[PDB]
RNA sequence: AUUACCAAUCUUUGAACGCAAACGGCGCAUGGGAGAAGCUUGUCAUCCCCGUGCAUGCCAUAUUCUCAGUGUCGA
RNA sequence: ACUUCUCGCGUUGUUCGGGGGCUCAAGAUUGAAAAAUGCAGCUCUCGUACUGUUUGUUGUGAGUUCUAUUAAAGCAAAAACCUGGGG
RNA sequence: GAUGCAUCCAAGUGGUGUAUAUCGCAAACUGAUUUCUGCCCAGUGCUCUGAAUGUCAACGUGACGAGAUUCACCGACGCGC
RNA sequence: UACACGAGUUGUUCGGAAACUGAGCACAACGUUAUAUCGUUUUGUUAGGAAAGUGAAGGUGUGGGCCAUAACUGAAAAGGGGCAACAGAGAACCUGGGUUAUAUUCCAAAAAGAAAUUGCAUGUGG
RNA sequence: CGGGAACCCAGGUGGAGGCCUGUAGCGAUGCUGACGUGCAAAUCGCUCGUAUGAUUUGGGUAUCGGAGCGAAAGACUCA
């Protein structure tokens, strides 16, 4: 709640980057397969615990 | 079938003393040099209550003989032992109601509490509360008195142990009835952990030996082997007398 | 003035009253003297017994002498002998080169063995005590065999400094210069009257069973008591 | 016979020789300016830090999260010739160290953030 | 400049080895480098960085680097 | 001291009973903090000013108070810290 | 009665009851007071005892065969009683 | 509380650690094990040699000692370390107020103030 | 304490108790209530048991698979 390590919090912190969307620019590259992000968390569906 | 809660105790898991509200262990002063050519006084201070045990234990602080400090000896309470009594435990000592001088130094006939079997183990026998041993031969061509355990069973030992003079504290407390499950509850959390005795013919047959039938009855007879196997040693063990007398 | 203090029983802090004899000394400490007294306990055999009746100080010493002063080249002066076996070889014509050891003791193992199966060996010295005692207890053996006067000698570490080493199992003097027959021919006499005419008492002699002060001085006042 | 006042046979005090203090374990140069420029990494440009260069005198810095409080005060006046007082920091929701920087009172932050270009 | 290949850089860890550890924590040496109050324009106070070293076991070894032993002996 | 007495709501204290003192921890008090704060109304027109800057009673409560009662239950330990004896 | 008893562990100067010491520990049974708790030790169990009671284990002893082996015997604690 | 973008968490003193011990854990050693990742292990370890905290002579600027830092020794001193409590112990801060969202955390010099406190320092008191 | 040569008649005081009513807490008796394609892979309602205690509860910590733990139902050991 209000206790994290800090390396708890290194890590979450990892996770709330990795939680944006595609950028369009990437959509018009060459021959790239990505449409969508498709590692996108949500908070309430899935959790990380770490 | 599952090992039976007997069995399943000298793995000492839970079932294992508690002692966190216990002083140390009681026993007599080390035996040095001091407690064998001469005695030693020794002031008795406190007298508490070691949670777990009928007989008072009395902190008794003696001097270091050899550093300068004043070395503390916690000691169980011979009755009538009071704050500030001067103990005396060494070869020369008194024979006042709680000195420890040594055990074929004591005269005969006499009433002994905390005695040790062994010249040094610090008091081993008679040391539960009110319990004592008469002293009852020396053989000073052997060497070693011969006196009366708290239980009859009157045995030879060395006549340079040491004991002290009294009763133990705490006597007669085993004369008070309980007179209720929850007073039972209190006397064993300070104890180890056996409480409540389940009988074993009230158990299934895969726990214990007796347990199972359509009634509570031991099937076979309760009297077992002094050889039989642990888990099977169970009920009156080598019984042999067996019932009311 | 005075203080007095009596460091009787109870009555005082005492000083620092030395210990040094029931205190917890580590386990080497201890168990090198059990060691040694328990090799004076038991009952010695008349083969390992021979080691603990050796020579005695007055011509050890003279034993010492001449092992000493017959003591091989030191690593120094041999290399410096055989280098004049070329500085004058070089120089020389040919076919003289012809050098050895000037005069020394056989001072290693194996080579004085055979010094004592040739039976060149004049007498053996040996040492009272090596680790694997085994590696010279035969030695007093094959001597009396090869009828060399031999000779258990009180320490190896005294036939290491007389020699060069640190220490030395046995020492043999063989043949000798005649600066010294004199020294030798009598020290020869004076350890077989120790070693070889003792040969037959000294194969029937079961050593130790001596016991201690302690439990022994008991068996003193008992026999007070008689 | 040595003097043993003791139960036990402590270990004796024998000579104790200072190491030889290896020379290095590396080679990589190092300077004045890694050393300041890896903690102060870039300035800060929201509705909150500029409310606090104008108003307060504090600056924003996007501090490198490994820094120190008293470091981040050197790193100024290494990098920007200017005193702080209280550097206060916070590891964001991001892995990154903010530092919020007074600046003594006595050069002005609004003369900095245009200084800097911020 | 891109691509390809073949001396470096190589964070925090991990056998992980200064100690610890849900601590991005804590030391002991050892340099050097900031920063400053005092103070003599600079000089090292705690404070704070950077780097090395510091785990256990084992082997070797030390110009006669120190020691222990009622082990052995001798002066 | 002829049994007196001091007790607390209460299971008790003396073998101490009053007059002054020495402290002790609660706790109040004046004073600083401290009114330029703050709540706020205002006369007027974030400016602008000033006029009021109030304590008493009850009741319940949390701690203080008194290291009774269940105890074959007697109701943790340690650092740091503190004081003293020797110094 | 501690070189104990109950018991754990693969084993160990290991562990549990036990920081305990027969007013204790372990193991059963019955189930508060009150009231009594009868008879049966053949059995199967525990238990001691073993002089002699009857018999056995390798080991040890002997003789046999050239030797593998044979034939014994010590009947020993135990196990019967 | 969805999607997108942008922001947002401020500490000498609050919590934690640095720095306590509890139930307990178990690195080392030691033992055992074909084998260990097993067991013992603070009511104090280990067949068991388990450590700079101090005091010192000597070294050093300089008119051979006034005075001073320092080295490197080494004074007694038994009981190896080490974790384990965000409710036990311990713990130096309190109001007032000017964020879209933080505040016992922020406020700058008529610190909005007022304290306590640790480290090192200069100096008035003996 | 009152009041009358034994120790009874009463008056208070005090506040004990695995005592009683009862809130939370913890349980789950009855309705064999309602749900039974649930709200729910065991819940809901009312009733009800207990509620200073052999109590409830938090965190830590011990003991687990031919085993653990059990006031013992072969219960419980991540449905
Ligand atoms: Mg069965
Ligand atoms: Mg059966
Ligand atoms: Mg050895
Ligand atoms: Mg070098
Ligand atoms: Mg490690
Ligand atoms: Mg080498
Ligand atoms: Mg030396
Ligand atoms: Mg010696
Ligand atoms: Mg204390
Ligand atoms: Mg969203
Ligand atoms: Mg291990
Ligand atoms: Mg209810
Ligand atoms: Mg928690």
């Amino acid at each position: 709640g209000r206790f994290k390590p800090l390396a708890v919090k290194k890590k979450y912190a990892k996770k709330m980057n990795q939680n944006k969307p595609v950028p369009y620019w990437i959509r018009l590259r060459t021959g790239n397969r990505i449409k969508w992000n498709e590692k996108r968390r949500h908070w309430r569906r899935t959790k990380l615990n770490y | 079938g599952k090992t039976v809660l007997s069995c399943r105790k000298g793995n000492g898991s839970v079932y294992q003393v508690h002692g966190h509200k216990r002083l140390g262990p009681a026993k007599l002063r080390i035996l040095d040099y001091a407690e064998r050519h001469g005695y030693m006084r020794g002031v008795v201070k406190s007298i508490e209550h070691e949670a777990g045990r009928g007989a008072a234990l009395a902190r008794v602080e003696f001097r270091h003989p050899y550093k300068f400090r004043r070395v503390k000896e916690l000691m169980v309470a011979p009755e009538g032992m009071f704050t500030g009594q001067s103990v005396f435990c060494g070869q020369k000592a008194p024979l006042a109601i709680g000195n420890v001088l040594p055990l074929g130094q004591i005269t005969e006939g006499c009433i002994v509490c905390n005695v040790e079997a062994k010249p040094g183990d610090r008091g081993t026998l008679a040391r539960a509360s009110g319990d004592y041993c008469i002293i009852i031969s020396h053989n000073h061509e052997t060497g070693r008195t011969r006196l009366k355990l708290p239980s009859g069973q009157k045995k030879s030992v060395p006549s340079t142990s040491r004991a002290m003079i009294g009763i133990i504290s705490g006597g007669g407390r085993i004369e008070k009835p309980v007179l209720k499950a929850g007073n039972s509850f209190y006397r064993f959390r300070g104890k180890r952990n056996c409480w409540p005795k389940v009988r074993g013919v009230a158990r299934n047959p895969v726990e214990h030996p007796h347990g199972g039938g359509n009634h509570q009855h031991i099937g076979h007879p309760s009297t077992v082997s002094r050889h039989s196997p642990p888990g099977q040693k169970v009920g009156l063990i080598a019984a042999r007398r067996t019932g009311r007398i | 003035a005075a203080r007095p203090k009596n460091f009787g029983i109870g009555q005082d802090v005492p000083y620092a009253r030395d210990l040094s004899r029931f205190m917890r000394w580590p386990t080497f400490v201890t168990m090198q003297r059990k060691k040694r007294v328990l090799q004076r306990r038991l009952k010695v055999p008349p083969a390992l017994n021979q080691f603990t009746k050796v020579l005695d100080r007055a011509s050890r010493n003279e034993a010492l002498k001449l092992i000493k002063k017959y003591a091989p080249e030191t690593r120094k002066a041999r290399r410096e002998r055989l280098h004049k076996a070329a500085e004058e070889k070089k120089k020389d014509p040919k076919k003289t080169v012809s050098t050895r050891a000037p005069l020394a003791v056989v001072t290693g193992l194996q080579e004085v063995t055979r010094a004592i199966e040739k039976k060149q060996a004049r007498m053996v010295v040996i040492a009272n005590n090596v680790d694997p005692v085994e590696l010279v207890l035969w030695m007093p053996n094959l001597c009396r065999a090869n009828k060399i006067p031999y000779a258990i000698v009180k320490d190896m570490a005294r036939l290491g400094d007389a020699i060069g080493r640190k220490t030395a199992t046995c020492v043999a003097i063989t043949d000798v210069n005649a600066e010294d027959e004199a020294t030798l021919k009598n020290l020869i006499r004076s350890v077989n009257a120790r070693f070889l005419s003792r040969s037959d008492v000294i194969r029937r002699q079961w050593g130790g069973l001596q016991l201690s002060l302690r439990s022994r001085a008991e068996l003193r006042k008992k026999h007070a008591r008689n | 016979r040595k003097s043993y006042t003791r139960p036990q046979f402590r270990r004796p005090h024998t000579y104790r020789k200072p190491a030889m203090a290896k020379p290095s374990n590396r080679v990589t140069v190092e300077s004045k300016d890694i050393a300041a420029f890896s903690v102060i990494r870039y300035p800060l440009t929201t509705d909150k830090a500029m409310k606090k260069i104008e108003e307060n005198n504090t600056l924003t810095f996007i501090v490198d999260s490994r820094a120190n409080k008293t470091e981040i005060k050197k790193a100024m006046r290494k990098l920007y010739q200017v005193k702080a007082v209280k550097v206060n920091t916070l590891i964001r929701p991001d892995g990154l160290k903010k530092a919020y920087i007074r600046l003594s009172a006595a050069h002005d932050a609004l003369d900095t953030a245009n200084k800097i270009g911020l």
